[PDB]
C-alpha cells in the first residue's frame, strides 16, 4: 500500500546524492500525485522542494548566461549572433515554463488544498509564490502581469498566515526574504521591498534573545540573507 | 543580485 | 560550399555558448555536427571544445556511476537487499547513458577524425581521445566486455604511444598521453607495475630535458609532469 | 583517486 512511498522517497535521495535532479524530482512528484487526505512528511516536503528548487535553478543560471551575452552582441551591434543567442534562451524558457507550471499544478491540485498546520499553508503558499516569480523572471507583456499577480496573491495569502509563527521562525523569515525580493525584483517597487526586509528583521532581532542554542542559528542564516539584501538595496 | 531562501 | 563555412562558425559560436551555459550535451551535439559535416581537419580551438564536450557529458554520468555504486555496496554490505537491487537498477541507467555516449564520439573517432588526422600532433591527440572513450567504458563493464573494450583502449594508447615518440618528451600533448595511460593501467587492466613504470618514466624523460621547455608549453607542462607525480606518490603508498 | 589529464 504505503511501500511505493517509501521507495519513491528512497529514489528521491539517491538522485539528489547523484545530482540528477530532474529524476530526483519526478520520483517526489509520483509521491505528491499518490497520496490518499495524507500530508506529505517535512522530510519529503523538503525533498521536493530541493529537487524542483535545482531542477529549476540550473536553467534560470543558463538563461542568465545567455541573456547576458544576447545583449552583449545587441550592443556591439553583431545581429546575427543576437538572435542566435535568443532562439538558445526561448528553447531554455520553454524548460523553464514546463518545470514551473509542474509544480504549481501539484500545488494547486494537491498540495495547497491539503495542508493543515501553519507550517504547512506558510511554507505551500511560499513555494506559488516563488514558481510564478521564477516564471515572472523571463516573461514579458501579458505573462508578465499574470504570473506578476499570482505570486503576489500566493505571498500575501502566505503572510497572512504566516502572523501566526514567532517573528524569528525560519519559515516567516524565508517568506519575508523571497518576498521582499519578489517586490524589488519583479515589481520594481524598492521602497516596499527595503520595508518589508526591514520590518521583518527588526521584528527578528527584538526577540533573537527570547531563543534556545539548539535553534537561534537556522534564524540567524536567514537574518543575514535579509540584511545582506539591505545592504546592497540602500545606497 | 539578491539572494533569495537557500 | 559558402554556406559550409558559416554553419561551422555557426556551430563553433553555439559550441562555446553552450559552454557558457553549462549544458554540455548540446555542446556536444553542436561540435558533433561540426565534425559530421566536413572535408578530409578540425582546427586546434574545435578539436578541444569538441573534447571538453563530450568530457564532461560523459563526467556528469561517471561521478554519478561512482556514488551510487558506493550507496550500492553499503546496502550488500548491510544485508539490505531491496535498496541495493534498486541502487543497481538505478547505476544501470546510468550505464546506458554511458554507453551511448562513448560510443558517439568513439564512431567519430573511428570514421571521421582518426583518418583525416595529418600532424603527428592531432593523431596523438585522437588516438589518446579513443583510448579514453574506451577506458570510460570499461570503467563500468565486467567479464568479457570489460576484457574487450580494455583491448580497444590499450591499443588505442600503444598506436598514440609509437607516433609520441615523434614528439619532444615535454610535449603537453605526449605527457597526457603518458598520465592516462598509465592510470589505464593501473585502474582498469589492474597492472600497478607497468602503471607506476610508465609514469616515472615519462616524469624522469620530461626532467631530463627541463631546459628544453618551451615558453610557450612550460605551463601546461609542468601542471602534467605535477599530475604524474601526485600518482606516483599515491601509487607509491 | 588517480587523477587523469584535466
Amino acid at each position: 500500500s504505503v511501500n511505493a512511498r517509501e521507495s519513491n522517497v528512497y529514489m528521491a535521495k539517491l538522485a539528489e546524492q547523484a545530482e540528477r535532479y530532474d529524476e530526483m524530482a519526478k520520483y517526489m512528484k509520483d509521491v505528491v500525485e499518490a497520496r490518499q487526505s495524507e500530508e506529505l512528511t517535512v522530510e519529503e516536503r523538503n525533498l521536493l522542494s530541493v529537487a524542483y528548487k535545482n531542477a529549476v535553478g540550473s536553467r534560470r543560471s543558463s538563461w542568465r548566461i545567455i541573456s547576458s551575452v544576447e545583449q552583449k552582441e545587441h550592443s556591439r551591434n553583431a545581429e546575427d549572433a543576437s538572435k542566435m543567442c535568443g532562439k538558445y534562451r526561448s528553447k531554455v524558457e520553454a524548460e523553464l515554463t514546463d518545470i514551473c507550471n509542474d509544480i504549481l499544478t501539484m500545488l494547486d491540485k494537491h498540495l495547497i488544498p491539503t495542508a493543515t498546520s501553519p507550517d504547512s499553508k506558510v511554507f505551500y503558499f511560499k513555494m506559488k509564490g516563488d514558481y510564478h516569480r521564477y516564471i515572472s523572471e523571463f516573461s514579458t507583456g501579458d505573462s508578465k502581469q499574470s504570473s506578476a499577480e499570482d505570486a503576489l496573491k500566493a505571498y500575501k495569502d502566505a503572510t497572512v498566515v504566516a502572523k501566526d509563527l514567532e517573528p524569528t521562525h525560519p519559515i516567516r523569515l524565508g517568506l519575508a526574504l523571497n518576498f521582499s525580493v519578489f517586490h524589488y525584483e519583479i515589481l520594481n517597487e524598492p521602497r516596499a521591498a527595503i520595508d518589508m526586509a526591514k520590518e521583518a528583521f527588526e521584528m527578528a532581532i527584538e526577540q533573537l534573545d527570547k531563543l534556545s542554542e539548539d535553534c537561534y542559528k537556522d534564524s540567524t542564516l536567514i537574518m543575514q540573507l535579509l540584511r545582506d539584501n539591505l545592504t546592497l538595496w540602500t545606497a | 543580485r539578491a539572494i533569495s531562501l537557500p
